[PDB]
RNA sequence: UAUUAUAGUGUAUAGUUUUUUAAAAAUAUAGUUAAAUAAAGUAUGAAUUAAUAUCAAAAUUUUAAUAAAAAUUAAAAAAUUAAA
RNA sequence: AUUUUACCAAUUAAGAAGAAUAUUAUAAUAAUGGGUGUCUUAUAUUUUAAAUAAAUAUUUAAAUUCCGUGUAGUAAAUUUAUUAU
């Protein structure tokens, strides 16, 4: 009969003549609630048993008691948060000052030096970007510091800024003051090509998502026509690299339209052209790619870029007739190609046994069971086994619903 | 059942004061009707009028 | 259901192939053509390209 | 081809670690006050629970 | 401090008064006791215990950092004579003051013989209810026979 | 507790009435008055300061 | 051995594995609605359709059965 | 001296001793005789040697997969002078003395403790600092006597506590090998202030836009101001 | 209170808060400086013993395959592992580590918490079901040493399938200029 | 009855497995490889040399 | 377990019915 | 939340709606004479038992009662399933 | 071109009031059955009897008896007294 301690905690079998208990369905053990108790906790608000007596007591301190404020106080804390552009000037001051001591990579021989790790860049960032309202990424940043000319065309543009704020300008805050017109101040440059910087040490990195995102805050920022056309081409192409064929092609054809405001010399209408021929190319339209270069040659005749297109596009062209015609309307975009929609799918992917269509379906906003998936009634959904609710058949078959 | 066909069980000690006995002609003939209370206000008044629930703060 | 075992008793599994080929096994893999997911030859997807192609 | 792997004393056999006297740290007073976890070895960049 | 008689029985502590850190963080300094919580003995005193003060964000404000003074155990402090500008023992005593010829209770520094009276406690008063306070003189208004 | 800790008000009595006796007081009868106790073991009355 | 390279296995789709041998000749119409291939596993001149096992041009003897050139494979088809 | 403190560690722990236990040892892991029961000859280099190496790899030592930390790096030597002496003097007592002798007795004695500190830490870097002079930075070396500064420890260039040798007859001082002693900590450190002056001199001379020429305007001014104070030139 | 700490061969008295304060900064900035990221779950809802096996698995293998390998499995340790990674990649890039070179350089558990349940059994007796939970850590350093195998390679029977739809079996690689700044 | 508890339990350490793990038969194994080391070398140990 | 499930089945019916 | 309708009264067309899985042994059900159902694996996870060193192929001989206790002789691989 | 054999290893410093109007004995002064969220109604709410018992006794003799089952006022209202958040 009994075998091992009498206590509900012990392991081996008990009987109950000696030892009779309660029915405790499921209770903690010797070492703290595990898992299955705090979900019970938190679904049913206490343990499975119900012998247990609820105690949320740190929870409520730590959310009630916290989140609590008195009218009064709330309504005078808005009218003494710190000063903005004093927290703008302050946040600029110390991460340049962070970025300038960050110490120089080794070039050493044989081998790649460990670039060293950004510990006190993040909170100088933190703060920047909580100020500007812009999203710096710790990659880009690693990168950029890791380069010796990007580190350069970085601390320079973050000094220019600094300068420029410090003398009074901060063109965001002025524009939306005036808002609740004019051009491009010499601040949001700075900004705006610090940006830029951070965007290409993204690339390089790798991570052409968080490229195109400094790209986008800074075309945000940004005013100017030809900064706008530059910032519309930095995007288009961190859309391709990212495998954002509709991003790419409404930059690139936002840049082919922003044209004839540029000046001749700018080539940023020939990188949009680029942009929106290569988003077509990737989206499998051959003749539209072709078509979108032979404009951006008629316009920019002699580019470097267009020509290397065109190069291209006539070695597919070449390389057609063994197909007699072009991707078939079917498909149109099945085939998948770059580096980043690899990762992609490594990362979000369907995986086997999991995240399927199998093993949990997201409602609107909940995990339900493929069973109770409202996007198909199938053999293993409990849709299929109602039928005849009570106001008419509803189906002709006459063996089950 | 009478008196209890339920889960929620009556409490004798709360229950309203007898005031009668049935009667299947009526209904409840009514016997003590000096059990059953009569919320009667006073009369209205000059300073009855002027006073308030709360008192004001010197 | 007689005795104790002790750990080398209990590795003995591990020492042998049916718990390796149960256990700990790798599999082999490539990135779709189609949609760039990790694939194992001979599964597909349910989408109309890949059940037309397989690829 | 496989997986290199080892059975573990740990799981095999685990004692329950001594317990406090009076609830009383015998060398408290003698040892600093670091963390036990940073001085052995174990840190985490982000405790999820 | 739900135990009985946690409080203090004589409660030599007022806010207003001028008192010095013995124990705890900060030593030797001193300064005023802004606020008193009698029920869990602990003062506020300017410029002794600072801590920030977290504010959860809202949806009409973000996240804000603020820093106030926090309560301090009673036992830490010691009053200081102003005259002698020093650590002085304080004890309750009792006079009957002049004007009103009745019995009050100060607060009285053992070495150097100071008085201190107790500070009244004024909270707010432009509060009110206008609509349903019965006036003052309606009120007094006596019509008992 | 928290409204204090923000607004820097103080406090003269506990905001809640506590019970200590947790319906002990209630069970006990109205008129219940402890005993008086003579020559009781206890220096306490003495009011020594300095032992 | 202070820190060996990661274990991640070299590409073994095109050596030889049993499992995938056993449907290079294996009946497959039904498998495909609109793109039907003649002998879809099967490639000519390899192993059981190994590409990492060529003898197109090796001069292995089949005197009743077809063989086919050696085109040189490339990188991105052998890993 | 594996399992415990090294060349650069700043904690100090004897592994013949068990402290910092809650235990008796009862299983001794690095065991070489049965005779080790009663007899277990520690102290004695090999057996020593043994049970040390037998002995897990702690927080300071690292296992020989997992990554390791550059603590011998010149950039990493130099913050955490900054931060023993941002820790020992609190921001409001620097301010002060920057503005400033009338102090409290517990400012005071916290001003020795730091000092007493700062010289500790020191005569632990000093070997890694030695080591890494060579590949050392210009920011870096500003940031040291900067650190030695805000720790207010004059450097002897030839108040100060560095000038002088701690106490204690030469016949009972621990000679052991293996232990990265210095006893001329004196001679070394001012050894090391020459260098690392000569390594600015150096970097600066290889050195020679307005970012560039506020950058050199501030660390010329700096490397003045600083050298001044520690009583050095160039 | 002072520490003893061994300087120029002889005991020297320092201040024993400062000296622990300075010693448990140095280890944890020590630690943040690594190039790794280390992630800790706990109570993970799977034995500790089968949690060992899938650990062993995917222990010593680059970020990309341990991923794929866990999306590929069919376990649940492989899941709680393919969860771990994926909020360790994170971590990682929130704190600058390159992705592309994010390797696993160490994957152990511990048993954590315990839940019982009663199980009923025939003749009167009865027992304690033992649920068991395990506690994960799962450390992504970075070696840029590293190279990975090429798995783009694709079946033959794959290839002529794609040639026969039309498709091409080498990827549209189009030249992307990188993005510059002269416009500005 | 005396047993030479603490001073097998330090060498219980050159043991496996089980032995090593568990105080009791570790001791019990100790306690065992003594005795008859101890016989061997009284009644064998120089008949053999 | 086969003719578990089934015994299984028609109690769950029965209750149906009786509920 | 179990074999299992608690049936008093009372009625007869309300479809009054939760039982995995790609073989085999064993086990249970199922034109001589007097062929169905219950798998591994994914997942969960008990119970009797537990002196035991990484263990006790085998034969021979013997010792105080089964003697893997002893000695001699001899040559006993690992994992998995089944078989008393 | 290709590739790193099989097997074998170990428990320790503890992060935070996750330990006190606590546990046991101890007070020789109280006492009509303690029962809070209680809250009429008293034909219906009665426990008493000369005994070893919530009252409890300072020694070895003699002595009935088939194993001797055993010792007196110490002071007379005198302080050995059933105590107590
Ligand atoms: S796209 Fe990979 S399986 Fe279909």
């Amino acid at each position: 009969y009994q075998r091992g301690g009498w206590s509900p905690g012990s392991k081996h079998q008990k009987h109950m003549t000696l030892n009779p208990t309660l029915y405790l369905y499921r209770f903690p053990g010797p070492h703290g609630p595990g898992p299955y108790t705090m979900k019970y906790w938190w679904t049913l608000g206490c343990f499975p048993t119900g012998m247990e007596v609820p105690f949320r007591l740190h929870e409520f301190l730590s959310t009630y008691q916290q989140e609590h404020v008195p009218v009064e106080v709330e309504e005078w804390l808005r009218c003494y948060i710190k000063d903005p552009l004093s927290e703008l000037v302050n946040a600029s001051n110390d991460f340049f000052k962070a970025v300038e001591v960050y110490p120089e990579v080794e070039s050493a021989r044989g081998y790649k030096t460990l670039q060293p790790s950004i510990a006190p860049l993040l909170v100088p960032m933190k703060k920047f970007e909580e100020q500007l309202g812009v999203k710096i990424s710790p990659v880009g940043l690693r990168s950029v510091l890791s380069n010796p000319v990007l580190k350069d065309r970085f601390l320079d543009d973050l000094f220019d800024y600094k300068s420029y704020v410090e003398k009074g300008g901060s063109t965001p805050h002025r524009r939306l003051a005036r808002s609740r017109a004019e051009t491009t101040a010499d601040d949001e440059r700075s900004l705006i090509l610090l940006l830029t910087t951070i965007s290409e040490g993204c690339i390089n990195a790798g991570n052409y998502s968080d490229a195109a995102s400094v790209l986008a805050d800074a075309l945000m920022f940004c005013h100017d026509p030809d900064s706008q056309a530059t910032t519309h081409a930095n995007i288009s192409f961190a859309s391709l690299l990212n495998a954002d064929f509709k991003g790419a092609e409404y930059n690139g054809r936002e840049a082919a339209l922003l044209q004839p405001q540029v000046k001749p010399t700018s080539t940023a209408c020939a990188r949009g052209y680029v942009g929106w021929a290569a988003a077509a190319a990737y989206q499998d339209d051959f003749e539209k790619a072709e078509a979108i270069v032979k404009d951006g040659l008629t316009l920019y005749v002699g580019n470097e870029h267009l020509e290397k297109l065109a190069n291209k596009l006539q070695a597919l062209r070449e390389e057609q007739p063994s197909v007699y015609k072009q991707v078939p309307r079917s498909l149109r975009e099945s085939r998948s190609h770059l580096p980043s929609q690899q990762s992609r799918g490594l990362l979000s992917g369907s995986g086997k046994g999991f995240s399927n269509e199998f093993d949990w379906v997201e409602f609107k906003n909940k995990l339900y069971p493929s069973k109770m998936d409202p996007r198909n009634n199938e053999m293993g959904s409990v849709f299929r086994r109602v039928g005849d609710l009570g106001s008419f058949i509803s189906t002709s078959r006459s063996m089950e619903r | 059942k009478l008196y209890f066909r339920g889960g929620k069980p009556p409490n004798p000690s709360v229950h309203p004061y007898l005031t009668g006995e049935p009667c299947p002609l009526y209904g409840w003939k009514v016997t003590d009707e000096s059990v059953i209370r009569q919320f009667n206000m006073p009369s209205i008044d000059g300073t009855n009028f002027r006073y308030k629930p709360y008192v004001a703060l010197q | 259901p007689k005795r104790k075992k002790n750990p080398m008793q209990l590795r003995r599994k591990v020492y042998g192939l049916h718990f390796k080929e149960k256990y700990l096994k790798m599999e082999e893999w490539y990135y779709c053509p189609l949609c760039a997911e990790p694939k194992k030859p001979g599964e597909w997807c349910r989408r109309e390209d890949c059940r037309q192609i397989k690829p | 081809m496989y997986a290199r792997f080892t059975t573990r004393s740990k799981f095999y056999f685990r004692p329950a670690r001594p317990a406090l006297a009076y609830n009383v740290d015998p060398n408290v007073m003698r040892r600093p006050k670091v963390k036990r976890g940073l001085l052995k070895g174990t840190y985490s960049d982000e405790t999820v629970d | 401090y739900f135990a009985p008689d946690f409080e203090i029985s004589p409660w030599i502590w007022y806010p207003g008064d001028i008192v010095e850190v013995v124990s705890g963080e900060g030593i030797g300094q001193r300064g005023t006791i802004i606020a008193v919580i009698k029920y869990k003995n602990e003062i506020v005193v300017q410029n002794i215990n600072v801590q920030d003060v977290v504010i959860p964000a809202s949806e009409s404000r973000p996240e804000q950092i603020v820093q106030r003074e926090h309560p301090i155990s009673v036992t830490r402090v010691r009053h200081v004579d102003p005259s002698t500008n020093e650590i002085c023992n304080i004890e309750m005593v009792k006079v009957r003051n002049k004007e009103t010829g009745e019995m009050e209770e100060k607060r009285m520094s053992l070495e150097s013989g100071i008085l201190m009276s107790i500070p009244p406690v004024n909270d707010e008063l432009e509060v009110g209810d206008p609509l349903k306070d019965t006036p003052i003189q309606d009120a007094d208004e006596a019509t008992y026979d | 507790d928290r409204e204090v800790l923000l607004t820097g008000k103080s406090v003269w009595e506990c905001p809640i009435h506590i019970d200590h006796t947790c319906g002990g007081s209630k069970t006990v009868p109205p008129h219940a008055k402890k005993p008086v106790r003579y020559m009781d073991a206890g220096i306490a009355n003495v009011g020594v300061t300095d032992i | 051995r202070l820190r060996t390279p990661v274990r991640d296995r070299k590409c073994t789709l095109q050596y030889y594995n049993p499992i995938r041998a056993r449907f290079v000749y294996r009946r497959d119409k039904p498998l495909f609605d609109k793109y039907h291939v003649t002998a879809r596993n099967l490639a000519p001149g390899f192993s059981r359709g190994a590409l990492k096992h060529d003898w197109r041009a090796l001069g292995v003897y089949t005197p009743d059965h077809p063989q086919v050139p050696y085109h040189p494979l490339q990188t991105w088809m052998l890993g | 001296v594996y399992g415990g403190s090294g060349r650069g560690d700043l904690l100090y722990e004897n592994p013949d001793a068990r402290r910092h236990s809650g235990r008796a040892l009862g299983v001794l892991n690095g065991v070489r005789h049965s005779s080790q029961a009663t007899m277990p000859e520690s102290g004695q280099l090999y057996y020593r040697k043994l049970i040390l190496h037998s002995r897990p790899p702690n927080g300071s030592c690292a296992g020989l997969q997992r990554h390791c930390h550059d603590t011998c790096n010149w950039s990493y030597l130099i913050p955490s002078l900054h931060r023993c002496a941002e820790s020992a003097i609190s921001a409001k007592l620097w301010e002060k003395m920057c503005q400033l002798v009338n102090l409290t007795q517990y400012e005071r004695q916290r001003v020795r403790d730091g000092q007493n500190l700062y010289r500790y830490e020191v005569h632990q870097r000093l070997p890694l600092l030695e080591e890494s002079i060579g590949w050392a930075q210009l920011d870096d070396l500003l940031g040291w006597f900067r650190s030695a500064r805000r720790a207010w420890v004059r450097l002897p260039t030839s108040s100060s506590a560095m000038s002088c040798r701690l106490e204690g007859h030469a016949d009972s001082r621990d000679t052991t090998p293996g232990r990265n002693q210095v006893f001329d900590t004196p001679e070394r450190v001012e050894q090391l202030t020459e260098a690392t002056v000569h390594r600015i001199r150096e970097e600066l001379q290889r050195l020679n836009s307005a970012r560039r020429l506020a950058r050199d305007e501030e660390l010329s001014r700096c490397v003045e101001e600083e050298l001044g104070w520690h009583g050095v030139a160039l | 209170r002072y520490a003893f700490v061994e300087e120029e061969g002889v005991m020297h008295k320092v201040n024993w808060g400062l000296y622990c304060e300075r010693l448990e900064t140095e280890l944890t900035v020590t630690q943040e400086r690594l190039p790794q990221h280390t992630l800790l779950m706990k109570a993970v809802p799977s034995s500790w013993k089968k949690l060992d096996i899938d650990i062993s698995v995917i222990r010593g293998l680059s970020l990309r395959e341990a991923m794929a390998q866990c999306k590929l499995s069919l376990r649940k340790g492989h899941q709680i592992v393919f969860r771990a990674l994926e909020m360790a990649q994170q971590g990682a890039e929130a704190k600058g580590l390159d992705k592309e070179h994010l390797r696993v350089a160490h994957i152990s558990c511990y048993p954590g918490p315990t839940d019982k349940q009663i199980d009923i059994r025939s003749k009167g007796y009865y027992a304690w079901k033992t649920k068991k939970s395990s506690h994960l850590v799962l450390t992504l350093a970075e070696d840029p040493e590293m190279v990975l195998p090429d798995r783009t390679c694709l079946p033959y029977s794959s290839l002529m399938s794609m040639k026969r739809a039309g498709l091409s079996a080498q990827p549209t690689v189009i030249d992307v200029p990188a993005i510059t700044a002269d416009g500005i | 009855h005396y047993r030479a508890k603490l001073e097998l339990d330090r060498i219980r350490s050159m043991l496996r497995g089980r032995a090593r793990l568990e105080r009791k038969v570790g001791l019990k194994r100790l306690f065992f490889l003594m005795r008859t080391q101890t016989r061997y070398r009284v009644e064998q140990q120089a008949h053999w040399e | 377990a086969a003719a578990a499930a089934a015994a299984a089945a028609a109690a769950a019916a029965a209750a149906a019915a009786a509920a």
